[PDB]
C-alpha cells in the first residue's frame, strides 16, 4: 500500500545520482532498478505518499544536471495486482 | 514616535500560549482568547503605550522586555472587542492610522525535508518550543520587522497539523521554524508566506 | 563506588534522543544508537569510571554529572556489541557484577485527566522536552533511585506517538512526564510501570 | 482531525467518476454527497492530508473529461465545531 | 438575541471554506446552513458583534479565492421577531 | 467594566431618536437619561465595547439629522470610582 | 486636608471623560458632581496635592478634545471652613 | 503527603506583590488581592494539590515549585469569598484541619543596623527585590517551614514604609529580608515577632 | 580610534553604587568617591585604554564587560585628582581634547503617572534595580550615545527623593528608568534632561 | 544568498577544540581534525546550508546557533577530503565561486605588556578560555567580518607558545584576546595580524 | 555555631587570584595580596560574621555564598597584620581560638594521566579556571572541610608550574582540579598534601 516513485534516465550515472538524491530527501526505501536496455534505466522507490512526491521532485532536480532524464512519475496507492506481478519490491 | 507592527490576533490556536508563555515572564495569555502585539523602537515608548491600553481597557500583558534589543508589547484578552479598543487607542497616542505600518518583506522561505539525525539535536539547543523529531521536515521564514512573525505562527497551526518549533517577534528580523510530517509542512508554510504579503502598509 | 543503577538501552528511540540531546553537553547521541548508562555512588568516583572506559573503547560520552552523592554516566555508539565490554569492565573496576545493582522501585504513578491550562503555563515553563498543549493527558512516574527513569521514557515513545515533556535521571527520584491524548497516555503509563518490575537488583 | 477534500460539479455524472477516481487514487473514505439544487453536487472525502491532496487532483483530472467542474478544494484541519453541524461523515454523536 | 453573520455562495464548497475560516478566527457558533435552491447555500454564524465582524472578514477573504461570493452581512441585534420565525438556531 | 456610550443633545427629541437608534443597532442597555438644565440632556448606554462603538456612531448619524448634537463619546472601562458616584446604571 | 481639583464643563459628556481620565491618571478620589444648571457641570476630585495637579492637567488635555471646557483649577490646602459648608466630599 | 503550612494573608501588600511577581514564572499577581499560600510535602504531591484546587475554583495559579522534598502551590485572587471554598477544597482533600497544619517556629532573628558601604556591595547583589543601599538598616528574620515567610513580610510592610530587599519562601526555611531606617525597622521587627508568635498550628 | 562619550562624575550619590555595583562584576565602586566615563568601540580599545589609565594612576575599574555589544570603560577612586589624572592620559592616548565628544541627542523622555498595578510587576522582570511600587509614577529617558545615562541617573537622585530603577550606558542608545512619588519625578526629570543639554560637544 | 566568510581549517591545534567545543553546544570538535567556516546573512540560510553538507558528506557540526546575532556554520571531521567536499557544496548551494568572499578589514591590532594586576582578573569575567595571569601580556585584534578570527586564532598558537583567551567568530566584528609571556605574543601576533591580509577577496 | 575553617594566606598566588574573579560577585581580589577566608555554619551568622570583621578591620568581602547550612565569606587585605585582625577578631568572636577549626584529612586523591578527549570535553565545561587541553594530565583532589581547599591552589602554583582547571570551596567537600604535564602535577600532590597534612585544628 506504500506509494511508488520512479525515475527513468538514459544514463546509468543519471539514475544513480537520481537514486541517491531521493533517499537523501525523505523517508523512502530504494528497492532496486530495472534496466530496460538501450541505455534506458529506471530507479524505483516506495514509501509514504507525500515523501515519494517530495523525493521524486527532488531527484529530478539532481538528475537533470548530469543526464538525459526521460520520465518522472509517482503512483500513490497502486493496485494489489501491480505489486503482485511486477518487480516493485512490495511483492509477498 | 514611529510604528513597526500593528497585528490584531483573532483567536489563537492552542499551542501558542506555551511558546508564548515559556518565552514570556509576565501575564501569560491562554489559548482561545485574543491578544495584541506591538514592537517599536525605542523600547520605552512601548512602556508609555502600555498604559493607554491598560488604563482604557480590561486587558493583560505578558511581554514587556528588552532582553533582545528594544522592547516589545503584548496584551491579551478573551473578548475581541475589548482588545480592539486597546489597539485603536495605542495608535491614537501615536496619531497614526493603520496603513502607517511597514509592508512586510518575504526574504527567505524554503522547505527542508528529512533533516539528518544530527541537526535535530542542535536546533533543540534553541529549546524555546517543541523539538524537531529526527527526519520530519522544517520550514524557514524571514520578515522585516520582527513582530509580524507571531501572526504567521498563529495562522500556521490554524491551517495545518504542525508541531511548533520556535518563533521570533524578537530581534531585528522575524524568523520562523516549523516541524511535522511532510504534507502538513507544505500546507502550513504555504499558508504563512501568503499571509505575510496581504498586509497593507508603506515600504 | 557503589553501583546504584545501570540499564543499557538497546537503541535510543526517535524522540528521547532529542530530549537527551537537548540537555547533553558532551559527545552527543544520535537516533538509533545503542546506549548504556551506569549510575553509582559516590558521585566523586564516577570521574574514574568514564575516564578508564573512554581510554579502552570508542564509545561516546553524552552526560557525566557529579553530584553530592550519586553519579551518572552515559555512553553512546552505533555498535551495540561494544557496550558489553566497557560495562563489564567498569563493574569489574568497582568490584561488582550484574546482580550487584540496585533494583528499581516504582515510587508513584498518577494520570491526571485533562491537564488544566494554568498548570500548562507552569508545566512547560520548567520543561525542556515538548511543550504541553492544553487538553492532553500527562502521565508522571517516579523511580527510586533516580537513574531508572531513562528506561521509562524509552518505553513510552516506542509504543505510541506520545510527547516527552521532561526527563532528569540525576537526583534522588527520576521524573518521566509524557503527554498526549487520554487514551494514548493510558497505554504509555502502563509500559512505564512494568519496566520497574523487570529491572534486576536488590532493594 | 481527518482532512477534507471536495469536488463540486454541475452534473451528477461528473461527481461519481470524480468519487470513483478519488478512492482508487489514495486511502480516503467517500462519505457521501450534497445536492444544492440547480444541478450542483459535491463529493466529500476524508483521510490523510497527503492522500486527499493526491486524490483531489486525481478527481479533477478525471471529472474534467466529462462535466464542468465548479470548485475543487482541500482542507487539512477542519475545525472541531464544523464537523458537528455540517454533513461531512465525521459528525460525532453515536 | 446574540448577533448574526452570514455568507452565501452559489457553490457548496465556498460555504464550507468560509464556514471553516470564520470558526477558526473567533469565538462564534456555527449553527448550520440553509439551502435556497439553485446552487445558493448560506452559512450562519452567531455570537458577539466583534466576533462576527472579524469572522466574516476572514470568511469573505477565504471564499473569494474559490467561489462566486454573493453577499456578506452582519446584524448586531436581530429584533426578537426574526429569530422566532426564521431558523437561525437561537429559536425557542 | 461594562463600557459606556453617551450622546448630549440640546433638545429632547434628538436624544430619543439617538437612543432608539442605538438600542436597535446593537446589544446595549439604555439605562436612563440626565437633564443638566439649560436644555441639555444626555443619553447613557452600557454594554460591550463592540456594540457601543457600533451603537453610538449609529445613533449620532441618526440624531444629527434632527437637532444640535453637542458631543459623542465612548469609554471602554469607566474606572470603578466613576460607576460608583455617577448615575451611569451600575452604582452598587 | 486633602487637596482639591475641579473641572467645569458645559457638556455632561465632557465631564465624564474628563473625570475618568483623572481617576485613571493619579491616586485621586472622585467625590461626585454638582450641576449648577444651564448645562454647566463640574467634576470634583480630591487627594494628595500633586496627584490632583497631574490628574487635572490630564483631564483638561482629555476634555478639551470633546467638550467646551470652561475652568480648570486646583486648591492645594483648602480651609477647614470650606469643606464644612460646601459639598466637596470631605465634609465631617 | 504531609501538609506543612497554610497561612492566608488578608491582603497581599504593595511591595510583596511585585517581589513575589519579580521571581514567579506563572500567572503574575496584582496589588490588593487577598491570597492564600499552602505548603505541603512531598514535592510530587503539589501537582495533585493544585490540580485539585485549580479544577475546583476560579482562582489564579501563580507558583508551583519542586523543592528538594516538598512542593508548594499558592493561589491568589481578589475575591475574598474564594478563599473559604478553595481552601476547604484543597485542605479537606489532603489530610489537614486548619489547626492540623504545622505551627511555624522562628528559627533565627538578627538585626544589623546601618549597613556599611562594603556590605551594600555584597548584600542585595544576591537579591531581586529592592536594592539595599549603603547606610540603611537591615533586620533579618527566618520562618520554618519556608512558606510561612509571607505572613512575616506582609505584616511588617503593611505597617510601615519600609523597603523589601529580598524574600524567598521556597526551600527548607524561608528568608524574609527588610531594609529601612532605624525607627521604621524598630516597630516592624516588633510587629514581625508577635505576628509569627500568634500563628496557630502543630509541631 | 573614534570618540563618543567623555563623562566626568564628581562624587556619586549613595544608591547608585548599589545598582552600579550589584549590576557590575568588577571593582565595584562605593558611595562618596569619584568615577570616570568615556565611550569607544571596539571593546578591546577600551582594554588598552584601561591600562594607560591604571598604570598612570591609583584608580580601580568597575565596568569592563561585553554583555551588551562592545565594552565600555569606567574607573573609580575617592580622590577627584587621581580620576582627573586617569582621564588626562586616556584622551591624550587618543590625542583629542574634551570638546571633540559628540553632542548628545535626547531621544525619548516622558513622565508616566499612576502606573497600573499590572505594569509595575512586569517592568521589574528586568530587576536590575528597584521596583516601581503599584501606582506611583515613572520617568524614562533615551539618549545617544549610551554612556551618558549614568551621569543623568546621578544628578536625578542627587536632586530629588527618588527610587532608582534601571540604567543603560550599554547599547546603541542610552535608556533610563526612574520611580517614586509624583512631584519629585518632575524635579528629577527637570534636572536630568538639563544635565544632558548643558554638556558641550560637537554634532 | 550573500557571502561573507569562507574558512577551511586544515588540522586544528590542540587547545582550540577545547575552547571551540567547551564554548559550543553542538557536536564538539576534537584536536587534529578539519573544519569549515562560512558566514552568510541572513542567519537562517546557515540552518539550511548545514544539511546540504550533512546530506552529501560524512561530517559533523559544532557551531549552529543564533544566541549572538545571526548564525554561523562550522562542520568538522578528521579526513581533510570530506570537509573540502562539504565546502564545495555549500558555496555551490549559493551558485557562487570561491573568490566571492569579502577581503577582511583589520581595525585594531596592538600588543600590551605586563598588564596591571587589576585588568587581568576582570577579563576572566568573560571566561570563555584561559586567563591572563597578572603581568603577562595581551594581544587584541579586530577584523570584519567575525568568522575569520578562528583562522587567525589558529595560526597564532600554531606558531608560538601562547595561551588563548576569548574568541568571537560571532557578531558583526571579530575580536581576539591572547595571553602569555612576552616574546611569544610578539611571535604570535606577528603571525596573526599577518594571517588576515594574506586572504584573497572582493572589495 | 561551629567554626569549620579559618585560614589566612600569606600571599595569594598569581593564577588562583584570577579564579576568584571568575567566580566572585563582590569586590574582586588582586594579585600578591594576602587573603583570609572564613566558613562557618549556620550561614545566618555570616552576615553578622562579616559585619564583625568589616567593622573591626579593613578587610574586603570577595565572595559570600549562602548554602543549605554553611556559609563562606572571604577577606583580603595587603597588610598581613590587618587581615589577621579581622581573622583574630572573627576567630575570637565566637569565644573560640585557633584549635576550633576543623582538622584536615585527605578526603580523595586520584591522578588520571593523559586526560582523554571524552573527559576533556566534560572537564572544563564544568570548570571556571584554566581549560584542560587534550593530552595534559589532570589530578582531581577533594578536601574536607571545603574551606581548607585554598591551601591546595596556593601551594601548587607557587611551588609548581601547574594549571588550575577548577576550584570551588563552597559546599560540603571542596573540589580541586589541576591540569598540566606529567612531571609538574606529580610534585604538587606532594606539596598539596604536606600543607593539608600540616593543617592544624580539631575535629
Amino acid at each position: 500500500a506504500d506509494a511508488l516513485g520512479m525515475i527513468e534516465v538514459r544514463g546509468f550515472v543519471g539514475m544513480v545520482e537520481a537514486a541517491d538524491a531521493m533517499v537523501k530527501a525523505a523517508k523512502v526505501e530504494l528497492i532496486g532498478y530495472e534496466k530496460t536496455g538501450g541505455g534506458y534505466v529506471t530507479a524505483v522507490v516506495r514509501g509514504d505518499v507525500a515523501a515519494v512526491k517530495a523525493a521524486t521532485e527532488a531527484g529530478q532536480r539532481a538528475a537533470e544536471r548530469v543526464g538525459e532524464v526521460v520520465a518522472v512519475h509517482v503512483i500513490p496507492r497502486p493496485h494489489v495486482n501491480v505489486d503482485a506481478a511486477l518487480p516493485l519490491g512490495r511483492t509477498p | 514616535i514611529t510604528l513597526r507592527t500593528y497585528i490584531f490576533l483573532d483567536a489563537l490556536q492552542p499551542q501558542l500560549a506555551t511558546f508564548i508563555g515559556k518565552t514570556a515572564r509576565g501575564f501569560l495569555p491562554v489559548p482561545g482568547q485574543a491578544s495584541l502585539w506591538v514592537e517599536i523602537a525605542p523600547g520605552i515608548a512601548i512602556n508609555r503605550v502600555t498604559d493607554a491600553a491598560l488604563k482604557a481597557t480590561k486587558v493583560q500583558p505578558a511581554v514587556q522586555v528588552v532582553e533582545r534589543a528594544y522592547g516589545l508589547l503584548e496584551v491579551h484578552h478573551f473578548d475581541q472587542g475589548e482588545v480592539l479598543a486597546a489597539g485603536s487607542t495605542i495608535l491614537d497616542k501615536l496619531e497614526v492610522r493603520e496603513e502607517g505600518r511597514l509592508k512586510p518583506q518575504v526574504m527567505t522561505h524554503q522547505i527542508i525535508r528529512a533533516v539528518e539525525a544530527y541537526q535535530t539535536q542542535i536546533i533543540n539547543r534553541n529549546s524555546q518550543g517543541m523539538m524537531i523529531l529526527p527526519g520530519e521536515s522544517l520550514f524557514i521564514l524571514e520578515t522585516q520587522p520582527a513582530g509580524y512573525a507571531v501572526l504567521a505562527a498563529n495562522e500556521a497551526e490554524k491551517a495545518a497539523n504542525v508541531h511548533l518549533v520556535n518563533v521570533t517577534p524578537y530581534g531585528a528580523f522575524g524568523r520562523l521554524y516549523l516541524a511535522g510530517s511532510e504534507a502538513e509542512i507544505d500546507a502550513a508554510a504555504e499558508a504563512a508566506e501568503a499571509a505575510i504579503r496581504s498586509v497593507s502598509g508603506v515600504a
